[PDB]
């Protein structure tokens, strides 16, 4: 349910897994801004930063 | 028992900002004009006044 | 693991009195002291966040806190708070600290510094806690009812409540210019800064290396460092960047509780 | 009314509108400084408590 | 009351203590603790540390 300008995906697999923070934090951060109003913005921000 | 919820401030220097009505409960807004803030490493806002 | 910290930084605000009567811009500064708890426990805010190392891995020894756009690092120990007595630390996770105090008319919260220095914050308030049921005890008896209250328990668990953060603003800084001879030079080591002189034609931007301008002098260049990589909080003492806000949300530690008290 | 028992209103617990009316005004910042200060009248749950 | 104290040469602690009712107000209407964020300018005094 979460949205990426024109890409619209599901919240749990965001694409860029893995490590979004990691490859890029400012897109990351600048994405996760804009799904504050989403009911499904704790799974995206748990998907965003968890990586090995 | 209530929550006062009050967001940082915005500034802008060589502008002026337009007070945007919205609902919210009790909500107040106000914008005030020649401010000259400082920070810890100085003062931004080369614009004097 | 999932690590929310490595997403947020500490930061500098703005202390009315740092436990000598004067004022500066403190890394420990207190935003809302919270008493909703029935034993009378309280949930202050740093605006230093402890528990995190420098390097963002956790540790129980080590805290985080701001030095003049620069993040550094002090010992566990040596955190007090205190009111008109001494106050017992009960909890201790990232922007927020647990504790139990005499009643008083103040509070301060104080750290070492790197270099061995006291750094505190005092505010103005009131505590007086009255315990539940019809007697104003102080210490609790070996025979005694059980009756029920509430606390604020130790769970760093999903936790149903918010913080506001957002990307900090573009901290201004003169310590970055340098005049030689009719020419200006600006240090750099990772860090892009912001420039706006008037000087000639167009001479404003971002960069990421020294220059000179060979006109001016530093009466009309200045540097805004504009790190903007990690969160930091909606604190009312720091401002904002854009005009609608951009806004994200952390859970906090510690949640409301219901527990019986002899 | 504001100060009194009854300064804020919810229809229920869950539910979304709320009426609050706790005289919350704003005022200019201190010269060369950034604060949002503010002047509110205290809660009223507290007060009837 | 009020006491001072030091360490001695042999590190022993030596002090003092008199009888001193203190009991200070501020300077204004109120009758306050700690300085506020935001509020008036009321003269005062103090002792400043010129040696001069
Ligand atoms: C870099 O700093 C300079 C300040 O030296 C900023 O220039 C200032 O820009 C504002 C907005 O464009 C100017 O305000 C304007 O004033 C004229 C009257 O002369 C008025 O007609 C306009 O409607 C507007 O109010 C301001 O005068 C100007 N300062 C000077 C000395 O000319 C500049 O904006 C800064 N650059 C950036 C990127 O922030
Ligand atoms: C301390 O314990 C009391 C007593 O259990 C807690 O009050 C009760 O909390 C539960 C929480 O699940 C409430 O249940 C709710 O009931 C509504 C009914 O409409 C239901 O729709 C919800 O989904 C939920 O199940 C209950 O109403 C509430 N009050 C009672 C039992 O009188 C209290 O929250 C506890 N305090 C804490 C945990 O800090």
């Amino acid at each position: 349910m979460c949205v990426l300008a024109n890409a619209t995906f599901p919240c749990f697999q965001p694409p860029c897994v893995p490590c979004c923070y990691e490859n890029n934090a400012e897109a990351t951060l600048r994405m996760l801004e804009d799904n504050v109003d989403r009911p499904g913005y704790y799974d995206l921000l748990q998907a965003a930063l968890t990586c090995r | 028992e209530y929550k006062t919820v009050v967001p940082s401030p915005y500034v802008k220097c060589c502008g002026a900002s337009e007070c945007s009505t919205k609902e919210k409960p009790d909500y107040q807004c106000k914008v005030y004009t020649g401010v000259y803030p400082f920070m810890w490493g100085g003062a931004y806002c080369f614009c004097d006044s | 693991h999932f690590n929310v910290y490595k997403a947020t930084r500490p930061y500098i605000a703005y202390c009315a009195d740092c436990g000598a009567g004067h004022s500066c811009h403190s890394p420990v500064a207190i935003e809302a002291v919270r008493s909703e708890a029935t034993d009378g426990m309280l949930k202050i805010q740093f605006s230093a966040q402890i528990g995190i190392d420098k390097s963002d891995n956790h540790d129980y020894t080590k805290i985080r806190y701001a030095d003049g756009h620069a993040i550094e690092n002090a010992v566990r120990s040596s955190l007090k708070v205190a009111t008109s007595g001494d106050c017992f630390v009960h909890g201790t996770m990232g922007h927020f600290i647990l504790a139990k105090c005499p009643p008083g008319e103040f509070l301060q919260v104080s750290i070492q510094d790197t270099r061995n220095a006291v750094r505190a914050c005092r505010i103005q308030y009131h505590h007086d806690p009255q315990p539940v049921g019809r007697e104003k005890f102080t210490i609790r008896p070996h025979y005694g009812k059980e009756i029920p209250c509430t606390t604020y328990q130790q769970t760093t668990a999903k936790t149903v409540e918010e913080i506001d953060m957002h990307m900090p603003p573009d901290t201004p800084d003169r310590t970055l210019l340098s005049q030689q001879s009719g020419n200006v030079k600006i240090t750099v080591g990772g860090k892009k800064v912001k420039y706006n002189c008037t000087c000639g034609t167009g001479n404003v931007g971002t960069t990421n290396s020294d220059m000179t301008i060979n006109t001016c002098l530093i009466e009309q260049c200045h540097v805004s460092v504009t790190d903007h990589k990690k969160w930091q909080f909606n604190s009312p003492f720091v401002p904002r960047a854009d005009e609608p806000a951009r806004k994200g949300k952390v859970h906090i530690p510690f949640p409301l509780d219901n527990i019986t008290c002899r | 009314q504001p100060g009194r028992f009854g300064d804020i209103q919810s229809r229920t617990v869950e539910s979304n509108d709320l009426y609050a009316n706790t005289a919350l005004k704003l005022a200019r910042p201190s010269p060369g400084m950034v604060h949002v200060p503010y002047t509110q009248t205290p809660s009223g749950f507290k007060y009837w408590l």
